[PDB]
RNA sequence: AGGCUGAUAACCUA
RNA sequence: AUGUAUUCAACGAGCUUAUAGCCUUGGCCGACAGGCCCGGGUAAUCUUUGAAAUUUCAUCGUGAUGGGGAUAGAUCAUUGCAAUUGUUGGUCUUCAACGAGGAAUUCCUAGUAAGCGCGAGUCAUCAGCUCGCGUUGACUACGUCCCUGCCCUUUGUACACACC
RNA sequence: UUGACGGAAGGGCACCACCAGGAGUGGAGCCUGCGGCUUAAUUUGACCAACACGGGGAAACUUACCAGGUCCAGACAUAGU
């Protein structure tokens, strides 16, 4: 009757990432569903380093370019139609919510 | 006509720009040359820290 | 004193099918034939021997000019004459038992040799 | 410079002054030895062990790279 | 002795086609054989071999300086 | 021939 | 230096699943290079149980020597439509200069210099390069305007294309 | 008058300056870039602030150079055959 149900986040922003996190688990504390999380997975720090100038001539300087992408993960134990009602919730731009019944 | 392999090497890949066939940054799939790059860095998502 | 390649003299390399003459070459041309031959290679092969059919008895072929000089000289192209791009001209060649296992690039200089003038302006002082 | 002539196997005349010169050597290495019986290392390295054999030489510190042995009894 | 082919100097000789460990002159020999044979057929490595340039693909505008 | 100098002369080295 | 034994990182990167195109564990075949098979991983999940210098024992013994590994011969395999003007990777052999570098000249003040390896970019194949990462870990100074320059003030100027 | 400059002065400052030092580089072999020479061509930009720089590690492609062969990927409009 009741399953683990797991819940994936990911965004560049972590103020929005934080406040969908906090809205799912104070969403599903109000239905006094156990709640695993939300656990954060290290930070994938994308890295580009290019040449700054256009051609070759000058002192070479580099550019350091860094695309963070935060991870979060929240498990849900209760139906997958109770987790539906809670995730169908409008979330916030740029914040990608994945869920998935996890195999155990 | 256009008869010689494009499987590999810098003629088969071009910039997704600008099309030229220099500096091609292929890190993470992004297929843009680095002057384009460095022009759409910001709008991609990329920013400077250090 | 005559011409043996691996210890099979000459008219036996005649007689031999292809997958004996592989294990014979190095491992260059044996890789070369065994990831198999395209079609521009086969047709040079098909004029090189139409050649010699058409040479009166007693006298070389006539000359066939190619592109190809990536490809590999077997026992079949020796007495050709075979004229070799060099990417300007057509350098004449008569195959010989020795250049059995080379390309034939080997034989067509694409370089003038360098014969050095004096040194110009700019040469020292550096 | 010269170069040094070591010999690799030891005479009747240098075996015996190992035996009973060397002995008596507070500081006893396969440098001194090669120096001083102007033998090779690799001679003074199988010699050290011979005298160890015989008991004339006690260790002091063992090292792959530094051996340092001395005379069994004191003067 | 049981000694295998790929530990010889001399793998698949080019005339004979056997295996051995060619030493002193017999060494020079087959050396002096190998030059003589590229040069004779006009062999693009032969001729630089002739001409006392590299013959192994190196740049030849820095190094080399000895003459 | 090299070095010194933005460069030449001078100077220094080989 | 070589041959053993021993042993500790960090940044990071990774696939179309087509029999399978990326990172590859495990098993088997092979001296090596490499090959075959069963698989894992679109990843804090699998590769990742994840380095070298160093430590340790032995051999070598002041000899251009087991320092050095250029040049060159033979041969094998891999990438590719194609390797010759050697793509690269192996095996045996070959075994050059070089014994610490003239005038001159660069960088650097602490986890720094230097040494040591690793990832990433390029990339079918190719790193002596670049951008990062950690590991080992110092000497000297705590000043000065002598040299090369810079900033401010006063001052001289016939310079203003500005002491080239 | 303002600047710039001074083998003018005063004050201050910097390991792209020095001092005290370390590692070196310059010498050898080789890798790679530049010049010159050669070449059918050895494409080319750049001369502290050019020269492992053009992310430039080019087998083809890249490619601009050289020797040759194709193709039209000549819209649209007017007239003609
Ligand atoms: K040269
Ligand atoms: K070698
Ligand atoms: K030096
Ligand atoms: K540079
Ligand atoms: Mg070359
Ligand atoms: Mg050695
Ligand atoms: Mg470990
Ligand atoms: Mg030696
Ligand atoms: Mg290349
Ligand atoms: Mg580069
Ligand atoms: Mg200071
Ligand atoms: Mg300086
Ligand atoms: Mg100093
Ligand atoms: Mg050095
Ligand atoms: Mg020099
Ligand atoms: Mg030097
Ligand atoms: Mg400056
Ligand atoms: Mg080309
Ligand atoms: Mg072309
Ligand atoms: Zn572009």
């Amino acid at each position: 009757m009741i399953h683990k149900i797991r819940i994936t986040l990911s965004s560049k922003n972590v103020k929005n990432l934080e406040k969908v996190c906090a809205d799912l688990v104070r969403g599903a504390k109000d239905k006094r569903l156990r709640v695993k999380g939300p656990v954060r997975m290290p930070t994938k720090v994308l890295n580009i380093t290019t040449r700054k100038s256009p051609c070759g001539e000058g002192t070479n300087t580099w550019d350091r370019f860094e695309l963070r992408v935060h991870k979060r993960v929240i498990d849900l134990f209760s139906s997958p139609d109770v987790v539906k009602q809670i995730t169908s919730i409008t979330i916030e731009p740029g914040v990608e919510v994945e869920v998935t019944i996890a195999e155990s | 006509w256009n008869a010689h392999p494009k499987n590999y090497g810098p003629g088969s890949r071009t910039c997704r720009v600008c099309g030229n066939p220099h500096a091609i940054i292929r890190k993470y799939g992004l297929m843009c040359c680095r002057q384009c790059f460095r022009s759409n860095a910001k709008e991609i998502g990329f920013i400077k820290y250090r | 004193k005559k011409f043996s390649y691996r210890g099979v003299d000459l008219d036996s390399l005649l007689d031999m099918s292809t997958d004996e003459l592989v294990k014979l070459y190095p491992a260059r041309p044996r890789r070369r034939f065994q990831r198999g031959l395209k079609r521009k290679p086969m047709a040079l092969i098909k004029k090189l021997r139409k050649a010699k059919r058409e040479a009166p008895q007693g006298e070389k072929p006539e000359v066939v000019r190619t592109h190809l000089r990536n490809m590999i000289i077997v026992p079949e192209m020796i007495g050709s004459v075979i004229g070799i791009y060099n990417g300007k001209t057509f350098n004449q060649i008569e195959v010989k038992p020795e250049m059995i296992s080379h390309y034939l690039a080997e034989f067509s200089i694409s370089y003038k040799p360098v014969k050095h003038g004096r040194p110009g302006i700019g040469a020292t002082h550096s | 410079k010269e170069k040094v002539n070591n010999m690799v196997l030891f005479d009747k005349g240098t075996y015996d002054k190992l035996i009973t010169e060397a002995p008596k050597y507070k500081l006893i290495t396969p440098s001194v030895l090669s120096d001083r019986l102007r033998i090779s290392g690799s001679l003074a390295r199988k010699a050290i062990r011979e005298l160890m054999a015989k008991g004339l030489i006690r260790m002091v510190s063992a090292h792959a790279s530094q051996q340092i042995y001395t005379r069994a009894t004191n003067t | 002795f049981k000694i295998p082919d790929w530990f010889l100097n001399r793998q698949k000789d080019y005339k004979d086609g056997k295996f051995s460990q060619v030493t002193s002159n017999a060494l020079d020999m087959k050396l002096r054989d190998d030059l003589e044979r590229l040069k004779k057929i006009r062999n693009h490595r032969g001729l630089r071999h002739y001409w006392g340039l590299r013959v192994r693909g190196q740049h030849t505008k820095t190094t080399g300086r000895r003459g």
